């Protein structure tokens, strides 16, 4: 019924109704004109005819090695290129953020209304005849045989970029800070109003959670001593709220800033890693500044360790992600003469493409034990028995899935991978080739150039007749991979612009932030500029383990 | 965590009407779906209705059309309504609830009798 | 005690203690370095010798009438100053934000709560040994002998600027919407969270205070009709909390989006000229767009009034405000290849500043009656006795009170003038000289020099002592006024940044939003462009009476 | 709107946000000045400028408090701005 449920307007043009049956494309400063901003100007057809496609910038990127490590040791030259690197991935971004869930047309109440998770894409009308608009039948396909017939594990695949379960849980834990959806409103809306790196899952989202977590006494959070070793302290003790099944005793009830992180012993291995970290910090600012008192501590051991987190996110985290052989740098001074918005809104493609179930494993292997789902979740012992430096050692080892190529969907996950793709359904989701063309992808012509092969390709087909209806979540899962990669084009050209532009939009890359003072002088500018997962891990694990996200 | 209590089963006659009331409290933003199930003497427990957190409804093929689930956001409730009863309905009725996350925790009420 | 209360750092560096009794300067990016960085570099001395001064540039801009009107004529040239001037002032305001009143270090607190005033300056420390650092007495001088020695008016002192009494009811109207102070929690907290022109005082700060505001048909807002005239609904009719005398009738409890509007007719009045812009608007867009619904019809409205007020707000407002011969331009293109942060949060001392007590006449000269304070106050039945029109036309010609140059606060608000004072030691505010210099401004060696005259500074010099331990609110209503001025230099060079930084920081000014689609077409994007004071009231006003801010 | 209701207590409800000053005044045969500020700064007669002094806790919305101190106590609270209200609460031996 609406005249733009046909999505007509290209390269980022915006539909706009004037009338009941006919629309108008808004094509400013797309660089392009027309009537539906597919003629370009002058200076966009010489731009188009230079410009590389994603993977071919990736594969110069993911080889000639030799080279990368000159290049990586003329700073000039390195800072040249992750200044690029950092640009362009934020143009991809709107910022200040527009539509939501709720609004396919900019206003006011999707700009500030902060509940939400905003969007890259606006939903699709409600009185367009078919889900993706006008293409395709009058519904879906049943997730239910997406999932069964493309994304379920047959047998485990694990990823060839050695991606280990260090890494599997550090993405877990490091996201579920803002991907926090609140379904008492509905898949499209969130609880970490911050919307973004402010470790509200280390120190609780708001003040008196807060409170409850911290001891008062030099800037430190509450810990307890569990034989010999530091670990978050009792729910009994601080009475904050957490999430627990009713079987696990109080000795047990750990409280952290997340509320599930005490479900999954991989994330309670983090939840104290941190936790000691902070308090460490604490102890290397208080030797600088004896006369503090327990509030500035506090404060500024945690804008520390925020720094530390970005820190980790770009050169160790994404690092590996990548697969790149150019050394990405965090320097927040690389944007300083650049134009750049120093604010983030998630937004819910991104918390979509992040549920990277195939991740899993089949068990998990600590020492020479191998638990199941069944034994592994919700049992904290595990981690005390073993000890923290055990976790270390073995999850280093222990290879993960491949997220792309198709069936690695261990079964055990079944019901909330599925949930991932009928929530993108409820709330109205453009399909995978309306966002390939919004991030500058060109649509897939065929479910076999999809996947670059011919069996899931045909499940797809049957499925879903038309490959302009294909979804975008199950895309991404079953998408061709790059040579020997976790991921496919998709889910890198659109998992970076958002990631890179929620760790730089973090004020404390500002430049009225990024000074030594911020972060308690040189002392604590120097703890953020040298973190690593590996003096992460060294300072906070007892025998300083190896660690990494790759396997050895 | 989240709380379920049932409410609203009992004794009634064959074409009878019955709305079901399950009372949630707790840790609400972290349930994706809600469900009724039922449990007939001797039998194992079925599926009657889900409703996800944006809405999504299924039925059972037994029930569909004379069985409506439906949430009050706002009373933190769901809602079964029952119409057409047969005595093939009677059974035990237990409220669920589903979390987020492949670590999700499921919740599970105390169950409300529906003898027909 | 603390070492930093002498606040040693100069030219924005910043003071951290390193221990007891001992600080260092972080000079990062401020243009110096040394101890306290005062050592230039070989530019800063450059561009240090070519900086003019703020009473040279106001001179510039205040005489050659007829070069500006060549100037304001040339399009190229009108945008290079306007860009200029947008450019140089939001320089002056840190964003994202820094301090408030309980964190005098940057902090994720600080930053992240938006519950809070900013903070321009850093509070004085608590255990500082007086109240604006190190000098002065142990105590400030009692606020009640300020007040009535140099503050309290004697004669009606006009303003030589012109400013009229629609000037002073669109100021007070437009101000209260950012200045909201929550005073449950304290002077330096506000219930405006969305810190910026975001409309709330006509719409609601909340999703239900909007819903019960609005008609839900054709995007309209309630309304009643009065004698043929259309007025903002009534309580009864809409449930929404405002705030009146227990003697109010039910029928004159007019309901709007703030809730104190509406006790003085002259804030009820730009309130009904608003509430019946935006329905005209809902008219024009549903005249473009038959197949619209209520919520967008609404939404876009209300984008379309923000421009338009941003829009009346420089070119008419401030313009007069200015004095200048330069025609102010509303144009967000002018910062598209600038360095800009999009987002604003509200400082206390803005509000501080804002406190123009003097602008209030002794009597509210409507048609051939002249009211008092009491027979104004609370008696909307004045605004239905003589009716719209008469209200404009009346306030148009009523001359308000000068700002500046000291004297001048009328007796019947003695209270909430000394509570200006006091409010502003209770959030440890630092002195009028540490303003100066935190906005370029040379500091003051004497009274006479901030009075330019010799009674006032007698009187102010025994009260205060020393220069340095001048308040900054004060201050401002003592100072020198530039030649036939309302204001003087420190009043325009705070207060400018803070103002054209909330304007131009508001979203809608950002490229994402700026363009035509985004207000509904050319024609919503017109009614921005072409929005001032006098088309505002022409077309909500019945017969179309002559406005202006100045008295003709 | 602000409703005081007094009763060592002055129970507020309503309108807070919008009180800069809370005041305690006392009145057989004029009504006389503790106030303190939304900001907590204190003002004391100076009659008075020795025992029971003033303060309001946030949490409760509550302001707390010889034969020649034998008088009607009475709550106050003014407003912000110049247009601000004035509340008075209802009102007793030594
Ligand atoms: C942000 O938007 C949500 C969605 O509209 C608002 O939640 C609604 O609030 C109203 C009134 O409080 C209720 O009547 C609706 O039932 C709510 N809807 C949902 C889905 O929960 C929320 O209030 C907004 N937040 C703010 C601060 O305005
Ligand atoms: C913003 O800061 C204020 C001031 O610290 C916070 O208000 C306090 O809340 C705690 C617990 O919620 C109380 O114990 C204090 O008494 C409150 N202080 C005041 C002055 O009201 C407020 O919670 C903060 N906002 C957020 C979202 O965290
Ligand atoms: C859905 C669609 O194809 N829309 C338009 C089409 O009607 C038009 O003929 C073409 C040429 O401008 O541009 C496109
Ligand atoms: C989630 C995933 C997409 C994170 C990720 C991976 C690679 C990159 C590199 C630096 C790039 O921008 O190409 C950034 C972010
Ligand atoms: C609050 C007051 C200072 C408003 C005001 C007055 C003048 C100006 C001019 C354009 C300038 O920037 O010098 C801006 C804002
Ligand atoms: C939890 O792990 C411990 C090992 O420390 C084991 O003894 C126990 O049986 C486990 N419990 C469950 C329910 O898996
Ligand atoms: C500031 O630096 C100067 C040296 O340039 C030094 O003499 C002085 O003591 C320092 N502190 C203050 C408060 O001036
Ligand atoms: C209210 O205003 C009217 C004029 O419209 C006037 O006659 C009346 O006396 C006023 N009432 C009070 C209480 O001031």
């Amino acid at each position: 019924a609406n005249p733009c449920c046909s999505n007509p307007c290209q390269n980022r043009g915006e539909c706009m109704s004037t009338g009941f049956d006919q629309y108008k494309c808004d094509c400013t400063r797309t660089g392009f004109y027309g009537e539906n901003c597919t003629t370009p100007e002058f200076l966009t057809r010489i731009k188009l005819l230079l410009k590389p496609t994603p993977n071919t910038v990736h594969y110069i990127l993911t080889h000639f090695k030799g080279v990368w490590n000159i290049v990586n040791n003329i700073p000039f030259l390195r800072s040249l290129i992750m200044k690029y690197v950092l640009t362009s991935r934020s143009y991809l971004i709107d910022s200040p953020p527009t539509y939501n869930v709720h609004y396919g047309y900019k206003s006011w109440e999707a700009f500030s209304n902060l509940s939400y998770y905003t969007r890259a894409l606006p939903p699709v009308a409600d009185d367009c005849p078919t889900p993706m608009g006008v293409k395709g039948n009058k519904e879906l396909p049943d997730s239910k045989e997406v999932l069964e017939k493309v994304l379920l594990r047959r047998e485990f695949i694990p990823d060839p970029q050695g991606s280990n379960m260090m890494f599997a849980f550090f993405a877990q834990h490091f996201t579920h800070q803002f991907f926090k959806t609140d379904h008492k409103r509905g898949p499209g809306f969130t609880r970490g109003l911050g919307h973004g790196v402010d470790l509200n899952h280390i120190y609780g989202e708001t003040l008196d959670r807060q409170h409850k977590l911290r001891l008062f006494k030099d800037g430190k959070l509450k810990y307890q001593v569990i034989g010999g070793e530091v670990y978050p302290p009792t729910v009994k003790d601080t009475q904050v709220e957490m999430i627990y099944p009713p079987h696990i005793p109080e000795n047990l009830q750990f409280a952290v800033g997340q509320e599930v992180f005490g479900l999954v012993p991989g994330l309670m291995m983090y939840a104290t890693i941190w936790l000691r970290e902070h308090n460490r910090v604490c102890d290397i600012l208080k030797q600088e500044h004896p006369e503090w008192g327990d509030e500035q501590l506090f404060q500024t051991s945690r804008l520390i360790l925020i720094g530390e987190t970005i820190k980790i996110v770009i050169e160790d985290y994404v690092q590996h992600l990548s697969g790149y052989h150019f050394k990405l740098k965090f320097d927040p001074e690389l944007l300083f003469n650049q134009q750049f918005q120093y604010q983030n809104r998630i937004a819910s493609e991104f918390n979509t493409l992040y549920h990277w179930h195939p991740l899993l494993p089949d068990t998990f292997n600590i020492e020479d034990q191998e638990y199941s789902f069944k034994q592994f979740l919700y049992n904290n012992s595990i981690l005390l028995e073993h000890g923290l430096t055990q976790f270390v050692e073995s999850f280093t080892r222990q290879i993960a899935g491949r997220v792309a190529g198709g069936r690695n969907v261990p079964i055990a996950v079944q019901a909330v991978a599925k949930a991932s793709i009928d929530q993108s359904r409820e709330m109205k989701y453009q399909s995978l080739n309306e966002y390939r063309k919004r991030f500058s992808l060109k649509p897939y012509t065929s479910f076999e150039e999809l996947t670059g092969e011919k069996e899931m390709a045909a499940e797809l087909k049957a499925l879903y007749s038309d490959i302009d209806v294909m979804e975008l979540y199950p895309a991404l899962l079953v998408e061709k991979p790059r040579p020997d990669a976790i991921f496919g084009e998709t889910m890198v050209e659109l998992g970076a612009p958002f990631s890179l532009k929620g760790l730089m939009g973090n004020p404390i890359c500002s430049p009225q932030y990024w000074k030594p003072s911020t972060f308690g002088g040189e002392v604590g500018f120097k703890i953020i500029n040298t973190a690593s997962i590996q003096s992460l891990i060294c300072n906070n694990v007892k025998g300083c383990p190896f660690t990494s996200f790759n396997v050895q | 965590q989240v709380q379920l209590q049932e409410s609203g089963g009992g004794l009634v006659q064959p074409g009878g009407s019955l709305r079901l009331s399950c009372a949630a409290s707790g840790s609400i933003f972290s349930i994706r779906e809600w469900g009724w199930y039922r449990q007939a003497p001797g039998k194992q427990r079925e599926l009657v209705a889900t409703i996800t957190s944006g809405g999504t409804t299924n039925y059972a093929d037994s029930v569909r059309g004379r069985f409506t689930i439906s949430r009050d956001n706002a009373k933190d409730t769901v809602y079964l309504q029952m119409n057409s009863l047969t005595p093939e309905d009677t059974a035990v009725y237990y409220c669920n609830a589903e979390s987020d996350g492949w670590y999700g925790l499921s919740y599970w009420g105390q169950g409300t009798q529906v003898t027909v």
